[PDB]
């Protein structure tokens, strides 16, 4: 049985330059290796076959090398729309086993996020529950901090947050932090507060609402 | 080329369920087809093969007994009948033509998946609300506005703003999965903050396990 390991199984690299993959197999696959790309919410798309040759329709900045048990797939002048998972993949045995994928990130300029907060709807309230939802827009790089606070006070342990995949034109992220509460405690307190930190902030930017002015 | 797979959805363990891929702009019948999954956020993994003619079929040993593959030439369609279901056959089943060559296994086109979820908790319809600035800024050029869609079972949901016509800016983020067994999930968007009194906002929320469509309007 023929494994395949992809190590590193992340990469960050500028627009414009070149993104080296690793592929090694367990045995020797002489040059019967494939290599695809997955982007998010999508299929995988065939790049390379036989180690090195490229699939028809596939841009010359997609190139594959190496024999045996050892593969390369570089990825010159690296583009925006290449943020994906790439996966190698042997048919040496038949049907193949594939890699475990190699996530390349596409390490544009630093973008401060765009910090907006919403209160619950009325609607929302109507149907008995509350949560507060802070909103980082189009950032890089990924690491953000959001701090909640409820008249001030610091909260902790009661928000969860979601993150996009890397944006295929821009290359930020985006994030959503909400600050999970019940109705009847969104109505005990009044001034909502999202504290965020970020790499392209000199100083955290904070963005709040009182209850009563919703 | 075309696969489209379908039949995906919540099914109980122990349960069965069969998927469909539908092949068109090619000839069917001359090409191996296979199923691959992928589990949420892991890698891939190949399923179940079979032959232009069906008699040559092969399957994963962990599947095996369990799931049986299948073909129709006539109108160009592949299956798999699953049954025996458990936890971990939760993924997205893609359906993938092997080249008609030397031979090698090279998946050479894949279909766009079907998710199937190996659970027990019952199928559950979200709720959908506006998400909007508690008041107007005055300051600001660009304004953020979107849907909350609550507690929800199971995936997937698709969300698009007005009918498609805005796809710039907009995020759909993706769901999380609380200690109530329930997904939640924000689909924003950023539009000029000009705009706010002319050009309506609305949020189309599917949910097609449940059969939920909701039309959020937003501001």
């Amino acid at each position: 049985e023929i494994v395949l390991t992809q190590s590193p199984a992340t990469l960050s690299v500028s627009p414009g330059e070149r993104a080296t993959l690793s592929c090694r197999a367990s045995r020797s696959v002489r040059r019967e290796l494939a290599w695809y790309q997955q982007k998010p919410g999508q299929a995988p798309e065939l790049l390379i076959y036989g180690a090195s040759t490229r699939e028809t329709g596939i841009p010359a900045r997609f190139s594959g090398s190496g024999s045996g048990t050892d593969f390369t797939l570089t990825i010159n002048s690296l583009e925006a729309e290449d943020a994906a998972t790439y996966y190698c993949q042997q048919y040496r045995d038949p049907p193949g086993t594939f890699g475990g994928g190699t996530k390349v990130e596409i390490k544009r300029t630093v973008a401060a996020p765009s910090v907006f907060i919403f209160p619950p709807s009325d609607e929302q309230l109507k149907s008995g529950t509350a949560e507060v939802v802070c909103l980082l827009n189009n950032f890089y790089p990924r690491e953000a901090k959001v701090q909640w606070k409820v008249d001030n006070a610091l909260q902790s342990g009661n928000s969860q947050e979601s993150v996009t995949e890397q944006d295929s034109k821009d290359s930020t992220y985006s994030l959503s932090s909400t600050l999970e509460l019940s109705k009847a405690d969104y109505e005990k307190h009044k001034v909502y507060a999202c504290e965020v930190t970020h790499q392209g902030l000199s100083s955290p930017v904070t963005k709040s609402f009182n209850r009563g002015e919703c | 080329v075309q696969l489209v797979e379908s039949g995906g959805g919540l099914v109980q363990p122990g349960g069965s369920l069969r998927l469909s891929c539908a092949a068109s702009g090619f000839t069917f019948s001359y090409y191996d087809i296979q199923w691959v999954r992928q589990a949420p956020g892991k890698g891939l993994e190949w399923v179940s093969s079979i032959s232009p003619s069906g008699q040559s079929t092969y399957y994963r040993r962990e599947v095996k007994g369990r799931f049986t593959i299948s073909r129709d030439n006539s109108k160009n369609t592949l299956y798999l009948q699953m049954n025996s279901l458990r936890a971990e056959d939760t993924a997205v089943y893609y359906c993938a033509r092997r080249t008609g060559r030397e031979g090698g296994w090279i998946f050479d086109y894949w279909g766009q998946g079907t998710l199937v979820t190996v659970s027990s908790a019952s199928t559950k319809g979200p709720s959908v609300f506006p998400l909007a600035p508690c008041s107007r800024s005055t300051s600001e050029s660009t304004a953020a506005l979107g849907c909350l869609v609550k507690d929800y079972f199971p995936e997937p949901v698709t969300v698009s703003w007005n009918s498609g016509a805005l796809t710039s800016g907009v995020h759909t983020f993706p769901a999380v999965l609380k200690s109530s067994g329930l997904y939640s999930l924000s689909s924003v968007v950023t539009v000029p903050s000009s705009s706010l009194g002319t050009q309506t906002y609305t949020c189309n929320v599917d949910h097609k396990p449940s059969n939920t469509k909701v039309d959020k309007r937003v501001e």
